[PDB]
């Protein structure tokens, strides 16, 4: 299947027999995804890690990019401590692709999907938030999108009605994974790349954390931490 | 006719499979699905909007 | 808006171009082998004429008459179950 | 088994080219001179549709310049609308 | 709504545990859509 | 008098568990597709009565195919 | 004896057959997501049977 | 919007086959060029305009 | 150890439909029929 | 279909109803074989029922083609509706078989 | 070929209907 | 053939040079208005 996801002239597949192959790939990427959980020691030159990504850079089918994110997010539970193939083998096409899901304010599970792999990469921390936070248009979507997700799905009191006269109480499924993302995202010391993203950032949290009562009892570290 | 059927998908398997058949001894036609599709008049009007696409952006 | 309609455009000139590159496709593995790409047209071609043929003893004048039931040993499709149903109370 | 009203519904009441094209293929199958000349006529069919797709690809490629033109013109707007 | 009967390690109790477990399972993933 | 006393749970011949764990086995194409179909069920309605943790012995049997 | 009198109005005798070549089948599901999403996964597909080229080439010839 | 995305009718964004031969079209990779070029301007617009009112 | 032991109710419908739609309307009311059934034994 | 010529095809069964229902009841037959059995004045040979039993079979046909369309609808509507598990070249179809093999999926778990 | 008898002793005649049976006269 | 053949060798030098003039175009807009947005975020 990576030589149909890249485009290589070897094994051209026939356009008679694509049926007998499309669904013939889904039960095996099922066997994968039930087989992620336990191939969580990955090596450097891991063929899995190594045919995946070029898997989801070709799909355009929304489970099979839901079941590759789950696949690669619970692959790296207990990833490393100084290198991994996950430091290496993301080719910058990837990494800027996962990222950009986030604009997809209709759908939820793509976003779960994807802060999901990013809470499990986020983990180590040490050549990890400066790779994330390392070039013009990967740093900046989350210098937007990060607030909105906080606030998303959740009725917060408007101001129009008040201003034409003439509380939710609660939060959502994805505003715990974004508040616990962000609050281990503060974990970054010795002002890194991880510090300097998130002093810009409170300002525009704090207009949010006015208006939803329940963003007081979330955001804890992040608050004591600034 | 906004969902398929066993019978549709296997009559559309067929047609789509007598058609490539048919070209091979010459006993059909097929010029009508062939030049209304490339429609060569069509072709050099493109080139000539690229053409005029590239003057303007220049 | 006008982007709708270009989009589908697009789409529908990339399906018209996947109908040429699998007709062109299906040439050029005929070109490549001449031998069983012509016994699986006559296995294929064979198998959907029987499927397509497969629905025509159930029209409305026809199940009102009797040639289905009387004398119609060789169709084998029906009045062999009738031991069956009988014995599960379908009736 | 019983037909009734079989005598009323006569009262009230009252292809051959593909086969032939199946017997040809058949005919083809026998002798193996005739699948290069099948295979020359098969390699002019597929120079044929080299140039069915290749106009197609080139409509596409038109077709996407004014769908990208609208999206610059607006992304030209925000040269002023950041400034203000 | 067909039965059978087969051999196991596990008696009927146990068995109708099973069902218990597997068909509450599928009942709360069926209500919630 | 010996017609009397037969045992109900095997007097309708060997059960379905048996039957078509032996019809893999078998080499009747026919009655391989309907085991494979019945297993397709058995997997969809009951996934725990052919578990590879219950019977060892059908780990081989599908790897054949 | 309790049948009824072949001067009936029901006389049809074919009228929720129903045969199992006229079925629809599971097909992939294109979905929407904006206007402005052309890099998102468009359409969807679970447990289809056709693919998505080969529908569209009958939505094609169809429509 | 709502939760999930609206299931329509219409087929959107087709596949590209890469199966042609690229020595007599070579244009296909260009097609791709445009793909992503529309691809990070839609991105660009997208992200401004989330960020117009954020 | 060999256990005779009924096997599990599975949902064979008459008609065999293709679509997601015509078969949860009938599963619904096939775990209705038959967790209200086992209910009473435990 | 077509209503309009099905109260033509009852109005043709009722016709031959009304005139079964017309017929006498003591209706006997003599055949020209009767004359090797010997008829005396009291002798009740044993072909004199021939066509009675054929005049009675048609009117009670008639009657029962109500009855025997239920075990037809009840008989074809239960060897048609599955159409895909007795009849070999429609489940040795590659449509068919990919149908009923994705039915069957069960749902995913998560984690 | 099985098919339905037509029995013409049975049936009353129905253009003339004066040269059947004078059991089915009445 | 040699209508079609004359309107598709000529084009491909079209849309190779128009495609890189408009890659050439976009590349200095986008270095304009990111170093716009980074003097908006100052």
């Amino acid at each position: 299947f990576q030589c149909v996801a890249t485009g290589d002239n070897k094994w051209q597949l026939y356009e008679g027999n694509a049926t007998f192959f499309n669904e013939l790939t889904h039960y095996t990427l099922d066997l994968m995804e039930a087989i992620s959980s336990y191939i969580a020691p990955a090596m450097k030159d891991d063929h899995y890690f190594q045919t995946l990504v070029s898997i989801l850079n070709y799909t355009k089918d929304r489970y099979m990019v839901i079941s590759i994110l789950r696949s690669l997010s619970r692959l790296l539970v207990r990833s490393k401590a100084n290198e991994e193939s996950a430091a290496d083998n993301l080719d910058h096409k990837t990494l800027s692709l996962i990222v950009s899901f986030l604009l997809l304010e209709c759908d939820s599970e793509l976003i779960i999907a994807s802060l999901d792999f990013l809470y499990q990469y986020i983990l180590p921390g040490s050549q990890r938030i400066t790779e994330l936070f390392k070039s013009k248009e990967c740093s900046l979507i989350l210098e937007a999108t990060l607030p909105n997700l906080l606030s998303y799905n959740i009725a917060t009191p408007d101001y129009h009605l008040l201003q034409k006269h003439k509380f939710p109480q609660e939060l959502s499924d994805v505003s715990k994974v974004a508040c616990t993302f962000l609050c281990l995202l503060s974990n970054d010391t010795d002002d890194g790349a991880g510090s300097a993203f998130c002093q810009r950032i409170r300002p525009l949290v704090l207009h949010k954390l006015a208006d939803i009562p329940p963003l007081t009892l979330a955001l804890s570290e992040y608050m004591e931490n600034t | 006719y906004n969902n398929v059927t066993l019978k549709n998908l296997t009559a559309f398997q067929l047609l789509s499979q007598r058609e490539n058949i048919c070209e091979l001894l010459n006993l059909v036609e097929s010029t009508e699905r062939h030049n209304s599709i490339i429609n060569p008049e069509r072709q050099r009007m493109s080139l000539e909007e690229m053409k005029k696409m590239l003057d303007a952006l220049k | 808006a006008e982007d709708t309609a270009k989009l589908r455009e697009i789409t529908k000139l990339a399906l018209q171009l996947n109908s040429s590159a699998q007709k062109y496709q299906f040439f050029h593995e005929l070109s490549l082998h001449p031998r069983e790409t012509l016994t699986h047209y006559l296995w294929s071609s064979k198998q959907n004429e029987l499927v397509l043929q497969g629905d025509q003893y159930f029209n409305e004048d026809a199940a009102r008459t009797s040639d289905i039931y009387s004398n119609n040993n060789n169709d084998r499709s029906l009045m062999g179950n009738i031991s069956l149903l009988y014995s599960q109370g379908r009736l | 088994s019983l037909p009734i009203e079989d005598n009323y519904i006569r009262e009230v009441v009252g292809s051959k080219l593909m086969e032939c094209v199946n017997d040809a293929v058949q005919t083809l199958l026998q002798g193996d001179d005739k699948l290069g000349k099948v295979s020359d006529k098969s390699r002019e069919i597929s120079e044929k549709y080299i140039e069915e797709s290749q106009a197609i690809i080139q409509e596409l490629v038109k077709l996407t310049m004014e769908k990208l033109e609208s999206k610059f013109t607006k992304l030209c707007d925000l040269e002023t609308q950041l400034e203000m | 709504a067909v039965f059978d009967l087969m051999t196991s390690p596990f008696t009927q109790e146990e068995v109708l545990i099973k069902e218990i477990d597997f068909l509450k399972n599928k009942l709360l993933d069926l209500q919630s859509l | 008098n010996v017609f009397q006393s037969l045992p109900k749970e095997t007097a309708r011949g060997v059960d379905d568990l048996t039957r078509m764990e032996m019809a893999l086995l078998s080499g009747i194409p026919e009655e391989i597709k309907w085991s494979l179909k019945k297993y397709l069920t058995y997997s969809n309605k009951a996934p725990y009565m052919i578990s590879l943790r219950t019977l060892p012995d059908l780990l081989p049997l599908f790897k054949t195919f | 004896s309790n049948i009824p009198d072949p001067t009936l109005p029901p006389t049809e005798m074919m009228t929720r057959f129903l045969h199992p070549n006229w079925y629809a089948l599971p097909t992939t599901v294109w979905l929407k997501y904006g206007n402005y999403n052309s890099w998102a996964p468009s359409f969807n597909e679970n447990g289809t049977v056709v693919d998505s080229t080969t529908r569209g080439l009958i939505w094609l010839e169809r429509i | 919007t709502q939760t999930n995305p609206v299931p329509v009718t219409y087929p959107t964004d087709a596949y590209i086959p890469t199966y042609l031969p690229d020595d007599k079209v070579s244009n296909l990779a260009d097609l791709k060029k445009l793909i992503e070029m529309d691809s990070r301007l839609d991105l660009y617009l997208t992200r401004r305009r989330l960020d117009t009112s954020i | 150890p060999l256990n005779w032991v009924q096997g599990p109710a599975i949902f064979h419908m008459l008609t065999s439909p293709y679509t997601q739609d015509e078969i949860i309307n009938h599963e619904m009311n096939f775990l209705k029929g038959r967790l209200l059934e086992l209910q009473e034994i435990t | 279909g077509d209503p309009d010529t099905e109260i033509r095809i009852s109005a043709r069964i009722s016709n031959r109803i009304n005139e079964l229902e017309r017929l006498p009841a003591n209706l006997g037959t003599y055949s020209l074989d009767d004359c090797l059995e010997f008829i005396t004045k009291d002798d009740l040979s044993s072909r004199m029922d021939t066509f009675k039993i054929k005049a009675l079979v048609e009117l009670k046909s008639l009657k029962l083609l109500t009855k025997q369309k239920s075990i037809r609808q009840k008989l074809i509507n239960n060897v048609a509706s599955q159409a895909h598990h007795n009849i070999p070249y429609l489940r040795d179809s590659p449509f068919t078989a990919a149908a009923q093999r994705s039915v069957q999926i069960r749902s995913k778990v998560i984690v | 070929k099985k098919e339905f008898p037509v029995n013409l002793t049975i049936k009353k005649n129905v253009y003339d209907s004066a040269q059947d049976f004078n059991a089915l006269q009445d």
